[PDB]
């Protein structure tokens, strides 16, 4: 499972 | 339409949880790398990480 | 093989 | 409001260090993927990486 | 506008390009995000590639 | 602990 | 050493 | 003015990249093109691109 992306602003 | 490449367990209520192979309709992708999607397996809507999916 | 970037917006 | 999913040790003075479970008020998320936040445990302010947190 | 692959990549979708490390590309479209439309200079095939898998030549 | 994101522009 | 970020647009 | 320090070693993947050692300091010349920034090394004076997740502000 890949790392999660930065959350939306 | 997109398909999930990995399982994902929601980290917040507004996230969608899903299994590998699950398919989605994207409802809103303009807010960043987390997209609002509709599960075509459950009908549930929520945010998904757009690096966990690929176009169908 | 590094992690893939988020897909392009539809 | 956001919560930390992992520990983070500041790499610079303007960073916030934090522990998993720590809660934040976001003060400025307009500069990129590092957001200025206020720790609700210490009141300390600084930048945090926005992939280390999730909405509460 | 030429790039070379730093790693192998197996396509995840039909519109993706598969490629081997060292393969060279002409970039056709890089304005839609981190996946770029490219032309393989080995096969002539066109498709999307992850732009963190390549470096400029 | 995941990789950190690119720093904000100066 | 972290993964490299996506290259800048040509 | 805008100074950064390398947290890791980096070997250039292309001629326009800067190679650098952990601890090296940089002046950022242009960060407007994406996640690779044009910088000037304050140890060698060489200019080139660096990955902006390999550095932290000083």
């Amino acid at each position: 499972a890949p790392p999660l992306p930065p959350r939306n602003r | 339409l997109f398909v999930a490449l990995y399982d994902y367990e929601a980290r917040t209520e507004d996230d969608l949880s899903f299994h590998k192979g699950e398919k989605f309709q994207i409802l809103n992708s303009s807010e960043g790398d987390w997209w609002e999607a509709r599960s075509l397996t459950t009908g549930e809507t929520g945010y998904i990480p757009s690096n966990y999916v690929a176009p169908v």
